[PDB]
């Protein structure tokens, strides 16, 4: 089993200030809503993708499903900012979160998950259909799901991914139904 | 003096009350508003009970009668306690022994009893 | 979507298993 | 015609302490106790379905003088959805003579 | 009125030690007694605090009395705004 | 024996009604306290259950919302007071 | 073992749903409650379930009778649990000075 990657969260400083104006009404697909919220939202559709650009020239990219992809549709959010006569350099990229999800091919039984890791996995049904549990050498987040679905997330690398998989899958496997 | 405190006095004078505490007029308007505020409070669930709107003058009656037996109960009637007095009344006085010292009734009605305490240690 | 889905999986198992067959009593 | 029948009251007593017996004299006060207990409920109810300008006794009414006076819910029973609560209808004169205790008050 | 707790109500008795097929009037004293403590509980937070809202605060202020019921409140809070942090 | 046991823990606490006040009122109720830490038992009730009434109080004063000295007015003792078999009904604007 | 294992799996996963108690509470106020309300809502009818059941198995355990639960010992449940003030009731004014 190996687990794809779902979703990639970046950050990008352009170094210039921003008015928001200007950019909400020259630029396409880009939403300004300042009653709501304090940034420009504008989407791409080559490489589906949205960015929340701020006032102080910083830049928040969602939605990509590679690191070259993030951080190709932040260099298309750069010149596009770019073109409309702002000078916006790359200063600094950096992803902040990536997240990936993956099936492990069988039913599990979360009451013994919880009975014997009690320590590491918050467990409420009422409120989430989901287990919580905690790596704590990883550093990662992962939603158990009783159909066989886990979800990773808070993770700033791949390979965090993919050791964090590799722990739990023995576990998972354990506790089969 | 509002006009149901200069009434309140009236009512005191009228029965055999000519010397009284001034904290009584002020006692006697307080129960005379916990009163019709409790009538009242059974006479708006009792509307709501049969469903009307407003609260009409038969609910008010009913949340009179309906507790005089609960917040104002009575001493017992007068045809009650002569059933009650002529058939104990029937029974003779028994006769008495001559030499018993202290006449009690048994044990269990007393309040002879050893009375204990707690060892104050 | 996935919590949409998996939300309704803690209760179709909590109508097959607990109350098969229904009494009653005198 | 009598309701209560000193072996249901016999086991009444065995269900909370199995050890114990009534004397006769507990046990009469006890079933003169349960029918007065009946009449008095059974009168206050006819009294609040002869105001529902009915003829019926429901279990709506027996519920009702239960809990204001008796303090006793029973629970299998079930009722109509009891409507929205209606919290304040406070009149417009005790808007205006409580808008005058204030008024010497403070000012 | 129908019963609109019949289903969810048999998972409960047998989760508390019931058996796993309880009687039917049973689970519906168990139902009007979860409807009349809903009520009573409405009733009681729409005349403490604000009147005429029922909020949070309210049901906190009412069920304090009483350790276990006190307990659940609090945990169940503090989970969801703990989930909605991962989220 | 948890009333034996309490009576222990109790000889620490000093109750704030004095003992010849409770002693002065299980006089009118029909005994005179011989042992003093029966009076003490029944001192701390009482003390318990005043405390209660008033934090009672103190927490409607305080959910209203004025958050510098709260004032024990009738407002917020009369709702407090019916929680417990306490209930009082003063009347206003006598017409 | 393997039925305490299915004992605690409806312990956990039981609850009352959002939607009927949503629709429930705001037939009583009258305009509208909040999600967080709700969650406490139907948090605390699972404790109180969970208090008369829990002493429910207590009235059939003092009595000689088995685990299937008879209506005789879930009246008997609302009558100890009341007595121990655990069961309130906004319709009686009550008195305890007389």
């Amino acid at each position: 089993i190996v687990p794809q990657l779902q979703n990639i969260v970046s950050t990008v400083n352009l170094g210039c200030k921003l008015d928001l104006k200007t950019i909400a009404l020259r630029a396409r697909n880009a939403e300004y809503n300042p009653k709501r919220f304090a940034a420009v939202i504008m989407r791409i559709r080559e490489p589906r993708t949205t960015a929340l650009i701020f006032s102080s020239g910083k830049m928040v990219c969602t939605g990509a499903k590679s690191e070259e992809q993030s951080r190709l549709a932040a260099r298309k959010y750069a010149r596009v900012v770019q073109k409309l006569g702002f000078p916006a350099k790359f200063l600094d990229f950096k992803i902040q979160n990536m997240v990936g999800s993956c099936d492990v091919k069988f039913p599990i039984r979360l009451e013994g998950l919880v009975l014997t890791h009690q320590q590491f996995s918050s467990y409420e049904p009422e409120l989430f259909p989901g287990l919580i549990y905690r790596m704590i050498k990883p550093r990662i987040v992962l939603l158990i799901f009783v159909s066989g679905k886990v979800v990773l997330t808070g993770a700033k690398v791949r390979a965090e991914i993919y050791e964090a998989f590799e722990n739990i899958y023995p576990i998972l496997k354990g506790f089969r139904k | 003096m509002p006009k149901d405190a200069q009434m309140m006095a009236q009512i005191l004078k009228d029965m055999g009350i000519t010397e009284y505490e001034p904290r009584v007029i002020n006692q006697m308007l307080e129960f005379a508003f916990r009163y019709v505020t409790t009538i009242l409070d059974d006479a708006k669930i009792y509307s709501s009970h049969a469903k009307k709107a407003t609260v009409d003058a038969d609910d008010v009656r009913l949340a009179i009668q309906c507790r005089a037996d609960q917040s104002f109960t009575s001493p017992p009637p007068r045809d009650f306690l002569l059933d009650i007095a002529r058939q104990r009344n029937q029974t003779p006085l028994p006769l008495i022994k001559p030499y018993s010292g202290p006449r009690l009734p048994p044990d269990r009605y007393c309040l002879t009893a050893p009375n204990y305490r707690l060892k104050s240690l | 979507v996935n919590l949409s889905e998996e939300s309704a999986r803690i209760l179709a198992t909590n109508s097959e298993l607990v109350g098969t067959l229904t009494r009653s009593c005198k | 015609n009598q309701v209560l029948t000193k072996k249901k009251l016999q086991d009444l007593v065995r269900e909370v302490d199995p050890n114990e017996q009534l004397d006769e004299d507990v046990e009469e006060m006890l079933l003169q106790i349960a029918d007065d207990f009946i009449e008095s409920v059974v009168t206050a109810a006819c009294q609040l379905a002869r105001h529902r300008k009915s003829s019926t006794l429901e279990v709506k009414d027996v519920q009702l003088h239960l809990e204001r006076q008796w303090n006793m819910w029973i629970p299998g029973f079930g009722s109509e959805e009891i409507r929205p609560y209606k919290k304040a209808c406070t009149t417009e004169a005790h808007k205006q003579r409580m808008a005058l205790i204030r008024k010497t008050t403070k000012k | 009125r129908k019963r609109l707790f019949s289903k969810e109500l048999r998972c409960m008795m047998y989760g508390f030690g019931d058996d796993q097929n309880p009687y039917t009037e049973s689970v519906d004293i168990l139902e009007d007694l979860v409807i009349e403590f809903i009520t009573e509980m409405t009733h009681k937070a729409m005349s403490i605090g604000r009147q005429g809202r029922v909020q949070v605060e309210d049901i906190v202020f009412l069920i304090r009395k009483d350790p276990r019921k006190f307990a659940r409140v609090k945990d169940l809070l503090t989970m969801n705004e703990e989930l909605k942090r991962a989220r | 024996t948890p009333l034996v046991d309490f009576l222990m823990q109790l000889e620490d606490y000093t109750p704030t009604i004095p003992d010849a006040v409770t002693g002065y009122y299980l006089n009118r109720a029909g005994f005179e306290a011989s042992d003093p830490r029966i009076i003490r038992l029944i001192s701390l009730a009482a003390q318990k259950f005043i405390s209660d009434i008033a934090n009672d109080a103190l927490q409607h004063c305080k959910m209203k919302g004025k958050d510098r000295k709260y004032t024990l007015t009738m407002e917020d003792l009369t709702p407090a007071l019916s929680e417990y078999g306490i209930n009082v009904k003063k009347p206003h604007y006598f017409t | 073992s393997e039925e305490q294992l299915n004992r605690y799996e409806m312990y956990r996963r039981s609850a009352f749903p959002k939607a009927a108690i949503k629709r429930l509470i705001q037939s009583i106020t009258g305009t509208s409650v909040s999600q967080n309300v709700v969650i406490a809502m139907s948090g605390i009818s699972k404790v109180f379930v969970g208090e008369v059941v829990e002493e429910a198995l207590d009235v059939c355990e003092k009595w000689g009778e088995m685990p299937p639960l008879q209506p005789k010992h879930m009246r008997e449940a609302v009558r100890r649990l009341k007595s121990k003030g655990q069961i309130p009731n906004s319709k009686h004014k009550k008195i305890i000075f007389f």
